[PDB]
RNA sequence: GCUUGACUGCGAGCGUGACGGCGCGAGCAGGUGCGAAAGCAGGUCAUAGUGAUCCGGUGGUUCUGAAUGGAAGGGCCAUC
RNA sequence: UAGCGGCGAGCGAACGGGGAGCAGCCCAGAGCCUGAAUCAGUGUGUGUGUUAGUGGAAGCGUCUGGAAAGGCGCGCGAUACAGGGUGACAGCCCCGUACACAAAAAUGCACAUGCUGUGAGCUCGAUGAGUAGGGCGGGACACGUGGUAUCCUGUCUGAAUAUGGGGGGACCAUCCUCCAAGGCUAAAUACUCCUGACUGACCGAUAGUGAACCAGUACCGUGAGGGAAAGGCGAAAAGAACCCCGGCGAGGGGAGUGAAAAAGAACCUGAAACCGUGUACGUACAAGCAGUGGGAGCACGCUUAGGCGUGUGACUGCGUACCUUUUGUAUAAUGGGUCAGCGACUUAUAUUCUGUAGCAAGGUUAACCGAAUAGGGGAGCCGAAGGGAAACCGAGUCUUAACU
């Protein structure tokens, strides 16, 4: 029962090299280098599914801050005001309104200012 | 081939009813005048092989 | 029932271990041998009873006894063996013929092990106190 | 237990332990696997590093060249080298306990009865050792893939069955576990049923 | 002062050890010393003062004893 | 196992039992009767085997296709459906196969028989001496000098004579058993350079022989010796007439053959590393494992828009390869130029445990026989009894004079 590895081996390398498309030089050509590239790509992708959630919130906060300050209040006091006013709209939605509905965002600031008064 | 008994072990241990091994106590060969009668009396009856040593004896005696 | 519809019982054909076949397997690289030393090596390991060099147990301890050549030609008979002989008479020859005792056995003892239900005549055999009571109770006889 | 005869419309009194026992799949599997293993020839070998042709000369010096250390030109790491765990002829036969063999036969026969694959007849023979005669008898009986078990060896029946791939002829003494399963129907003679019953107690 | 308990067989129960081991022990049987008696004594206030196994020597022994009776040799107990 | 054994590592019987096979004779000498049993050499005859061989059943239509053995329809042979070949997979086309047969000549083995040589049967004898034994040194016995029997003998010695001698594991007695110092002998047993037939859960060109091939070659070495690489066009060469560029080149473009030249001789398939030509997108103010998360723009598809696929990736957050070895490695420690193929926990026998199956106070047979994976074979082995060094006793036993 002599077993030849060729067909199984070729399929394994091809599977890795297909995931390596777009990478520079040996990384998209040479199995050994491509294999290490694909693992690192997965490692960073795992890490950055967590990091994406951090980066987006950091961006929403920065935008709410800019728009809050345009209406004469800081981000910190505005978030506190909305909490005391029982407003449950999150940072993703608040940053959207800050850009696309400046009148509605001003209305949210008045609601926050009222709850701190 | 058949496992070979450690023939020196076969001359020192005997398998008992429940699977353990009996042996003769050490220290009752010579230098006996200095030894207490109490001490030498308790070394006369055969003793049982300890838990830590069973594996070693059993390895030496595959046909016991 | 067909040559392609027959299966072994569950748990009767456990797959063997295959060392050195990658991470996923749980037995890759060192193959369950750990790291370095004598035991990790091909053909590596110490002999039976070896303890590192300390006088081993089968050497620390003294030898005892002698082998009795008489014990090897002496057999024991159970009460449950008396009914297995052809004829109702239990001798050295009857027990040998019934395959109860060895061909080279020269002495035998009937012991209180099992039961005797039929009357039997025991001849030229030693009988224990208890086996004598059992044989006689079942209507048997014990002669020299 | 009674077995209905095909065209004779009689009944044969058989042992319920032989033809009416429950199917033990695990037991049957072990005996059929052992039988197929017993059919194995085991004739093969490869050469170890000791058996490959060439000399014991160290290919190059231990140190100084920059090459990995070599010892044998017959190293199993090397092209043309020995086989690491080279095969030797081996005996693949297994022991089958007498009782396990008989119990498997009993289980097979009982399933053949249960699946209506066992056909009992008074007699089964042919006039001459002619394949055409048996082919015609099987066509008339509505049989194609079948095992014929006779009481005693029938020479004309044996010769007539030889060129028929879907047909085998056995005497009751020569039955085996794989043959009892390998065919669609099993035709047994009244004398063969009597003989198999005595075999299987 | 008198003496040989520096006793022989055992030992509930413990301690301390990876183990081989080592230690403490009341009580039981036999026999003994001292004391009027209750009692005490299985060495020394206690904790060092030691050498496993193999091989071999000496004495003892309801054990074994290669045809059988012996014997040699072996075992067991004491000891070197 | 019993033993042997720096009683270490190891070494390792026999008695007895089950089987295969079975066969017994001659000389140590003379007489009587004489070529009487056997064996070898060898003429002839027959049987049979080998070394060439002979015969050996039964299919056609249609479809696809370059080609039919394939699909479909209907037949037929089979003691032959083992296998191979034939333009794709054939019981019926070809060679075979089952079965039935054959030798002028040489030869093997049997019996029958001729011849030369050898001697059968009977009676009365005879009965292996530098031998057995011993001292010394060694060796062989499972047995290492041990309490060491038995065997061989290099050296020195040295009996008895069947009213005798050897052995029964120191040695002695008793008893039992055998008869050394002369020789022969088939079978069951071991093996494979070679011949023929067949078979394989053996390999299939880095495998299997070193060698599928003009290989023990080429090549290396003074020599002994060492020792490769290297298979595939197509069904058939139909292996490319003829024309053109070119050096009466190499190489190529046409033509033609062919089913195909997406088979052209470096020839089936034709992977990967590696190197080009073309297009899309990005890139000349920009610093690091080269990705990943966000993400504009461009290109190209969608959907009959729908802020969506695919390629690219300005700009931006985070981010020092993998293996190994280590307390700890981006480590300036180890290993790897890259790819493809190969490359390392196996196998046999013991032994124990777990799972599983059978049978169960029983379970199971080994060699072998065989009716051959059956059945026979229970020789054995493990278990239902232990305790004690043992004799021995025994559901107990040992310890001790005896155990609370
Ligand atoms: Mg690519
Ligand atoms: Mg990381
Ligand atoms: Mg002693
Ligand atoms: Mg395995
Ligand atoms: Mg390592
Ligand atoms: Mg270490
Ligand atoms: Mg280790
Ligand atoms: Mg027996
Ligand atoms: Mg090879
Ligand atoms: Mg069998
Ligand atoms: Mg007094
Ligand atoms: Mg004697
Ligand atoms: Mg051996
Ligand atoms: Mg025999
Ligand atoms: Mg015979
Ligand atoms: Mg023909
Ligand atoms: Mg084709
Ligand atoms: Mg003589
Ligand atoms: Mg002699
Ligand atoms: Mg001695
Ligand atoms: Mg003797
Ligand atoms: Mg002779
Ligand atoms: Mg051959
Ligand atoms: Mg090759
Ligand atoms: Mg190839
Ligand atoms: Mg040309
Ligand atoms: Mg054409
Ligand atoms: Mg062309
Ligand atoms: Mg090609
Ligand atoms: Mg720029
Ligand atoms: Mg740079
Ligand atoms: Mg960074
Ligand atoms: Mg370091
Ligand atoms: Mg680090
Ligand atoms: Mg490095
Ligand atoms: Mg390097």
């Amino acid at each position: 029962a002599r077993v030849k590895r060729g067909v199984i081996a070729r399929a394994r390398h091809k599977k890795i090299l297909k995931q390596a498309k777009g990478y520079y030089g040996a990384r998209s050509r040479v199995y050994r280098v491509a294999f290490q590239a694909v693992i690192k790509a997965g490692q960073y992708a795992y890490r950055d599914r967590r990091q994406r959630k951090r980066q987006f919130r950091q961006l929403w906060i920065a935008r709410i801050n800019a728009a809050a300050r345009q209406n004469g209040i800081s981000y910190s006091k505005f978030i506190n005001g909305l909490k005391k006013a029982s407003v449950e709209i999150d940072r993703k939605i608040l940053a959207d309104i800050a850009v696309f509905d400046k009148v509605a965002f001003t209305a949210l600031v008045e609601k926050a200012k009222a709850a701190l008064a | 081939p058949k496992i070979k008994t450690v023939r020196g072990a076969a001359k020192r241990f005997k398998k008992t009813g429940k699977g353990g091994f009996k042996h003769k106590h050490a220290n009752l060969r010579h230098i006996l005048t200095k030894k207490a009668t109490k001490r030498k009396r308790h070394l006369r009856p055969k003793a049982m092989v300890s838990k830590g040593d069973l594996g070693l004896v059993i390895a030496c005696l595959p046909y016991a | 029932m067909r040559l392609n519809t027959l299966s072994p019982a569950e748990g009767s054909k456990k797959a063997g271990k295959r060392l050195g076949r990658g991470i996923g397997s749980g037995l890759g690289k060192t193959g369950g041998r750990g790291h370095k030393g004598q035991k990790s090596r091909s053909g590596g390991g110490v002999r039976r009873g070896f303890e590192g060099g300390q006088m081993p147990l089968y050497r620390r301890l003294p030898k005892f006894g002698f082998t009795s050549r008489k014990a090897a030609i002496t057999a024991e008979i159970r009460l449950s063996d008396l009914a297995k002989v052809e004829g109702g008479v239990v001798d050295l020859n009857t027990l040998k013929a019934a395959n109860i005792i060895g061909i080279q056995i020269e002495f035998a003892k009937v012991i209180l092990a099992g039961e005797v239900t039929t009357p039997v005549t025991v001849r030229g055999l030693r009988v224990t106190k208890g086996a004598r009571a059992a044989i006689e109770a079942a209507g048997g006889k014990i002669e020299e | 237990m009674e077995l209905v005869l095909k065209d004779a419309q009689s009944a044969l009194t058989v042992s319920e332990t032989t033809f009416g026992r429950d199917f033990n799949e695990a037991l049957v599997h072990q005996v059929v696997v052992a039988y197929a293993a017993g059919a194995r020839q085991g004739t093969r070998a490869q050469k170890t590093r000791a058996e490959v042709t060439g000399s014991g000369k160290k290919p190059w010096r231990q140190k100084g060249t920059g090459r990995a250390r070599s010892g044998s030109i017959k190293s199993p790491i090397w092209r043309s080298g020995g086989v690491t765990f080279a095969a030797r002829p081996q005996d693949h036969s297994q022991k089958v306990n007498k009782k396990m063999y008989r119990g498997a036969l009993k289980s097979i026969l009982s399933e053949l009865v249960r699946q209506d694959r066992l056909i009992v007849v008074e007699k089964f023979s042919v006039e001459a050792p002619k394949t055409k005669l048996l082919a015609q008898k099987l066509k008339d009986m509505a049989l194609e893939d079948v095992l014929i078990i006779t009481g005693e060896l029938d020479e004309n029946l044996f010769l007539a069955a030889r060129n028929l791939h879907k047909v085998d002829v056995r005497d009751a003494t020569g039955i085996d576990p794989v043959s009892l399963i390998a065919f669609d129907k099993v035709v047994m003679t009244a004398d063969a049923v009597k003989q198999v019953e005595e075999m299987l107690a």
